[PDB]
């Protein structure tokens, strides 16, 4: 901030103040099981629950 | 005494390849045609008597 002052006045002390910030990081998966026979019940009748 | 063979017990010779008992083969793989399919349970149509 900014101050008046006299002709002989005393000057005051002011400064900018400063924090630091810090990210976190976070790890996400999706993970999806499925049996065998849904991959051939799904690739023969095109069923499309795979690209689902 | 003499020096027998028994002595240095040596290795025997291993002789190549593998003997085996035969197995039989499929039947039904000789006797019925394969026919195609798609993957899960066929359902196939009978009649059971004749009018």
């Amino acid at each position: 901030r900014g101050e008046v002052v006299g002709e002989s006045a005393e000057k005051s002390e002011s400064t900018a103040t400063f924090a630091p910030v810090t990210s976190l990081v976070r790890k996400v998966q999706v993970t999806q099981r499925f049996s065998q026979e849904v991959k051939w019940a799904d690739e023969s009748r095109q069923l499309g629950v795979l690209q689902t | 005494a003499v020096l027998k063979t028994s002595s240095f017990q040596l290795p025997r010779h291993l002789v190549p390849g593998v003997w085996q008992k035969a197995q039989g083969q499929s039947v039904l793989a000789r006797l019925s045609n394969a026919e195609p399919q798609e993957f899960g349970e066929q359902q196939y149509m009978t009649l059971t008597a004749p009018p």
